[PDB]
């Protein structure tokens, strides 16, 4: 061949993960954002002035 | 939810005719499972609770530590001398010794006795401090011997006592799962001879074909 | 035993001159106070406050500001300002912290220059370029490229010095104690603490002069510490 | 390795200082000898 | 190009993760009604 | 009237505090005059080198010194 | 009324807007440098570096 390319186009890879580094990128970023979300769930709900019980939720 | 008489129990709807009287629900991880009566003695129950959490904390480190090098060697560019956990000890007898992350410039240990001498000194001191309840110059005096907190909780994740009770259940439940999985790591290593990560990918390739019963059950007797 | 045999036990305050007087601002309480301040840098400074020049273009006359008063600011007052904690630059206690920090760095540097020259055989000046091109310690090549070490050195020293600046008590800024005095040698207010602190400034001032010797000798002779020593012996 | 042109440049700097010193000296002398108040 | 792909994957995942956990943060309650 | 307070503003506020403070009298003026005189002599010397009114043996002061 | 040659004297005693006004000249000067370079690159012929 003449030059080098990823050669992943049109190959049906899961999520386009040609190399494992892409897997780490998606997993690490998601875990971080979920991590900061996880520690804030109680505060976010407290504003509702209601407990997140079985009756909690915008309902009509 | 996790404490008191209405706690979840290990036999689900049938766990009422065998929950011991002494298992009341004042400690994390209490599902009422003492069918052998090994904790009938209140003092022995106290020590067993310490051993369980210590065995659990080691297993949580063990489970992550036994598979993290294998995950890195397979799904990253890191090239360990021996990623598989039950072959990692023999790395120190190799020509280059044991190189952390495969890099000759990291650790580069080459004598097993020097590593062992350092370990029995470092672990010996640390285990003594935990056993005695106080470190050098009374570092941890007056702190709980199982849940010291203080210096061991730099992020203060357990300052709220109610959050502590919830998080203790998380520690023992993750720890019990790690202990059980380390039993799997031991037996799967013996039966399969492959790394635990290699075993998982084998199940995923064809679960009906690559499992214990279709590969190894006939050989164990 | 007494003595007074091979020595003259004269009574006086050890000063930098055989006969002179301590400056009024140099009492002698601080460790290493030898009454040495010919330039009066630690003399309590007096300043004048000029008023704000008039710069309003809506006014017919904009006269410049005049002396609004003479004030002597109180020095050696640390505040929560991260960038300028001390009240005045020219304070005795701020200078002592500068003297100690400059001195403690020189003590490590004076020992560090000698040890690496005797271990690696390379001059401390030539050592900087060698490690820049090939990161290495004691002959072992380090597993980190120089670019990362450059950022790490700035970040690590950045955090370390930011921790140092958190302290507000002026005496504790010069003598943190705690984790930095694990053996509790001079954590009390004893005479041993005073004597130990007196030893520290002497070794510190020695190292500051000594490392000034290293750089000038390297500039002039072109050799390092041990190298300059060998050159002098051969010079004979 | 001082060239003669370099010496004259140094000599000119010194001579310039002497001219300035002579000016300042004369002015300070007359200013003190003939003072207001 | 791989460095480019990983950078883009990190960026795309970051904004999508914000979107997903943004609406999971009691969004229906973020309204001026009573 | 105090103005808008910002985290960067409080950090840099000490650097803009001693507006009118001055040293009494002439202060370090004589010391400043020394450096100006040395700077004036330095400017003269480099001017003479470029003007070729000072000839130094090592310097050539021409394009040929690019070699 | 203010003369036309003293208009930009309103930031003489306004440190906040003096920075803003000095940020605008800085924006223009760097804007010129980028614009000038792009023009020159559109006209420059690198084929013959000698003649
Ligand atoms: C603390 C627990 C611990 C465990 C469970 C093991 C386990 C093992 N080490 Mg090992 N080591 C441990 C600590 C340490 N080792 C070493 C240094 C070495 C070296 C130098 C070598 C090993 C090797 C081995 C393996 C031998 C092959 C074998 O028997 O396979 C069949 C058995 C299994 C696969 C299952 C293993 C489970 C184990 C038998 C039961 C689990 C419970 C234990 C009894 C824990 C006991 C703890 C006590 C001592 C406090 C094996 C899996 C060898 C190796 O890597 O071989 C390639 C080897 O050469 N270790 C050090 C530092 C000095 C340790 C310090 O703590
Ligand atoms: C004085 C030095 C000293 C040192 C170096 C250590 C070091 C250690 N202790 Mg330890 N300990 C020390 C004193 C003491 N400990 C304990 C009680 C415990 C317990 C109960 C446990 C440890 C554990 C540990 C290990 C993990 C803890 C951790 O990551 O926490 C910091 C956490 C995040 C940074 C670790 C190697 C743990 C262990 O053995 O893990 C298997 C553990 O469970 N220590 C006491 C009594 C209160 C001490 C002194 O009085
Ligand atoms: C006390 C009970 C019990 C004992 C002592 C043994 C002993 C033995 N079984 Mg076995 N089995 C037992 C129960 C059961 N087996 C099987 C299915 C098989 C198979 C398919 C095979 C064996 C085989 C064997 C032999 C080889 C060891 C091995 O690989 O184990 C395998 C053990 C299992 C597959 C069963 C796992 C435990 C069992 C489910 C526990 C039952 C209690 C609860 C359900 C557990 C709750 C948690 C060995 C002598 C092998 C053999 O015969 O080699 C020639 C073999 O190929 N067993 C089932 C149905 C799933 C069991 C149910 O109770
Ligand atoms: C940067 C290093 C440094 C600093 C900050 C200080 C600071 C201080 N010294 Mg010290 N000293 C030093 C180096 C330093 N010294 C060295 C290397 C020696 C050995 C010669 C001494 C020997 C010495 C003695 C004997 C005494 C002091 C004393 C003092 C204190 C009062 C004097 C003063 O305020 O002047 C401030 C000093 C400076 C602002 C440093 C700047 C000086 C110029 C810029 C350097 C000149 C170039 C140099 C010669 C090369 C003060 C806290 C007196 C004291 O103990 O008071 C309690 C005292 O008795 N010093
Ligand atoms: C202010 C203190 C100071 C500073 C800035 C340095 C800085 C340096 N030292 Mg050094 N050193 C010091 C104190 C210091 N040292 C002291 C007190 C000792 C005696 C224990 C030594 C003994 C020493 C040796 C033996 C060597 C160095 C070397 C080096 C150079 C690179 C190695 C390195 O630091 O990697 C991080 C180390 C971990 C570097 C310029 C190495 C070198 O190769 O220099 C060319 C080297 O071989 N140092
Ligand atoms: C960094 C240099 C600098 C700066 C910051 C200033 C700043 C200022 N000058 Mg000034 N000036 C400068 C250089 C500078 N000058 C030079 C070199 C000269 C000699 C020619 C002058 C001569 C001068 C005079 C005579 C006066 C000022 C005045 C003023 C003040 C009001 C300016 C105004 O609003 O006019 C507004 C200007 C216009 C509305 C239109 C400007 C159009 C000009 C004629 C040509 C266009 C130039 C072009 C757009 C940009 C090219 C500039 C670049 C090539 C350098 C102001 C604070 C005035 C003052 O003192 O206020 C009390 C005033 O009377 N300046
Ligand atoms: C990260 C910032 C940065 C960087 C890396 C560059 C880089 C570059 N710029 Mg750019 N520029 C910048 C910011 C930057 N610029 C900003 C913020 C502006 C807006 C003002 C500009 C405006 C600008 C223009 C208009 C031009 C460039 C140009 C250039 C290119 C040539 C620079 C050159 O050779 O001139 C040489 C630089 C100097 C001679 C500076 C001299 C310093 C003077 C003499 C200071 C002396 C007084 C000093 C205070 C003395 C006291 C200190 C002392 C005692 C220690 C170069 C690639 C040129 C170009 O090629 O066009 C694309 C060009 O014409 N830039
Ligand atoms: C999972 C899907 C579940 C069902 C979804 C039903 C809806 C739409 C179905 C469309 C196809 C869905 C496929 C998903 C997998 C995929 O796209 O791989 C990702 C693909 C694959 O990416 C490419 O794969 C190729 C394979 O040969 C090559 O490897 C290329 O290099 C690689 O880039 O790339 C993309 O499509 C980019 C997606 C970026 C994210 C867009 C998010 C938009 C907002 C979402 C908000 C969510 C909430
Ligand atoms: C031959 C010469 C060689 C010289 C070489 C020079 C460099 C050597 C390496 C650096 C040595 C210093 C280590 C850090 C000491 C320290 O202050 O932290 C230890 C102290 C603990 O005592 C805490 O100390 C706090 C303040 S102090 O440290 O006592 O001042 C105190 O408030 C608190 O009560 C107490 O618990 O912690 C702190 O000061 C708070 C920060 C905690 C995080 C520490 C950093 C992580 C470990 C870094 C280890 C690097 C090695
Ligand atoms: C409750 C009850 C009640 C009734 O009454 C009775 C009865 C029944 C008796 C009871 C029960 C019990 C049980 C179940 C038990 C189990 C246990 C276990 C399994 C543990 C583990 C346990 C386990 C564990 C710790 C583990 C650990 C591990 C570790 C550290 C690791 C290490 C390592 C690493 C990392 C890596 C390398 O490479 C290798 C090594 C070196 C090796």
């Amino acid at each position: 061949l003449v030059d080098d390319r990823l050669a992943g186009e049109g190959t049906g890879k899961i999520l386009g993960i040609n190399d494992p580094s892409l897997f780490w990128a998606i997993t690490i970023v998601f875990t971080i954002v979920w991590g900061v979300f996880y520690v804030s769930t109680r505060e976010i709900d407290a504003a509702s002035d209601r407990e997140n019980d079985d009756d909690f939720g915008l309902t009509l | 939810v996790w404490y008191g008489p209405d706690r979840p129990k290990f036999l689900g709807p049938f766990s009422d005719g065998l929950v011991p009287a002494y298992l009341t629900g004042e400690f994390p991880g209490d599902y009422g499972w003492d069918t052998s009566g090994l904790s009938a003695d209140p003092e022995t129950f106290k020590k067993y609770r310490t051993i369980e959490v210590i065995h659990a904390r080691w297993a949580m480190l063990g489970a992550l530590g036994c598979i993290f090098p294998e995950v890195l060697e397979k799904y990253s560019g890191v090239q360990f001398g021996e990623a598989v956990w039950f072959k990692a000890g023999a790395q120190i007898f190799a020509d280059g010794g044991l190189n952390y992350l495969g890099n000759s410039g990291l650790v580069h240990a080459q004598s097993i006795v020097a590593t062992l001498v350092v370990q029995v000194l470092l672990m010996g001191a640390v285990e003594i401090y935990r056993a005695n309840g106080e470190g050098p110059n009374g570092f941890g005096e007056g702190q709980d011997t199982l849940y010291p907190g203080g210096a061991f909780d730099p992020l203060g994740l357990a300052d709220d006592p109610d959050t502590l009770a919830e998080l203790k259940v998380k520690e023992i439940k993750n720890g019990r799962l790690a202990m059980l999985s380390m039993l799997g790591f031991f037996v799967q290593a013996i039966v399969t001879g492959k790394g635990p990560l290699d075993n998982l990918l084998q199940h995923l390739e064809e679960p009906g074909e690559f499992n214990f019963y279709a590969l190894y059950a006939n050989s164990l007797a | 035993r007494s003595g007074g045999a091979g020595y003259r036990q004269y009574s006086g305050d050890a000063l930098w001159l055989p006969n002179t007087e301590r400056p009024a601002w140099l009492d002698g309480s601080l460790p290493g106070d030898r009454g040495f301040d010919p330039l009066g840098l630690s003399r309590p400074a007096e300043y004048l406050q000029i008023d704000l020049d008039e710069l309003d273009q809506n006014a017919a006359v904009n006269k410049a500001g005049g002396v609004v008063g003479a004030f002597t600011p109180v020095a050696d007052q640390v505040s929560t300002d991260s960038l300028a904690p001390y009240s005045e630059v020219f304070g005795l206690q701020r200078f002592r912290e500068c003297e100690l920090i400059h001195g403690r760095w020189a003590m490590l540097a004076c020992l560090g220059a000698l040890v690496q020259e005797g271990v690696t055989g390379d001059s401390w000046v030539a050592a900087q370029t060698l490690v820049y091109n090939q990161p290495q310690y004691a002959g072992i090549d380090l597993p980190f490229d120089i670019y990362t070490l450059a950022v790490l050195n700035s970040v690590l020293m950045g955090g370390v010095e930011l921790f140092r600046n958190s302290e507000l008590d002026p005496e504790r800024r010069c003598y943190p104690g705690g984790a930095f005095d694990p053996l509790n040698l001079a954590s009390d207010d004893s005479e041993r603490t005073q004597k130990l602190r007196e030893a520290e400034i002497k070794h510190a001032r020695l190292a500051m002069v000594s490392f000034l010797g290293y750089t000038v000798q390297a500039w002039y002779t072109g050799e390092g510490a041990l190298g300059s020593l060998n050159k002098f012996a051969n010079g004979f | 390795a001082a060239t003669p042109s370099l010496n004259n440049l140094i000599g000119s700097v010194v001579a310039g200082g002497l001219v300035l010193a002579a000016i300042a000296g004369a002015i300070t002398a007359v200013s003190n000898f003939d003072s207001i108040r | 190009m791989l460095t480019l792909k990983i950078f883009v994957y990190t960026v795309v995942t970051f904004f999508v993760s914000l979107f997903i956990f943004g609406f999971l943060s009691n969004d229906p309650g973020r309204n001026p009604g009573q | 009237d105090t103005g808008i307070s910002t985290p960067l503003g409080t950090l840099l506020k000490p650097l803009n505090s001693e507006y009118g403070k001055v040293a009494p009298g002439w202060g370090t003026t004589v010391l400043m005059g020394i450096f100006m005189a040395l700077f004036a002599v330095f400017l003269v010397i480099i001017l003479e080198i470029y003007n070729s009114s000072v000839l130094l043996d090592d310097v050539t002061m021409s394009w040929e010194s690019l070699a | 009324g203010l003369p036309w040659y003293r208009v930009h004297t309103v930031v003489l005693n306004d440190p906040g807007r003096l920075i803003a006004v000095h940020l605008m000249h800085t924006s223009l000067v760097s804007g010129w440098a980028g614009s000038m370079a792009f023009y020159e690159l559109a006209v420059f012929d690198p084929s013959d570096p000698v003649l």
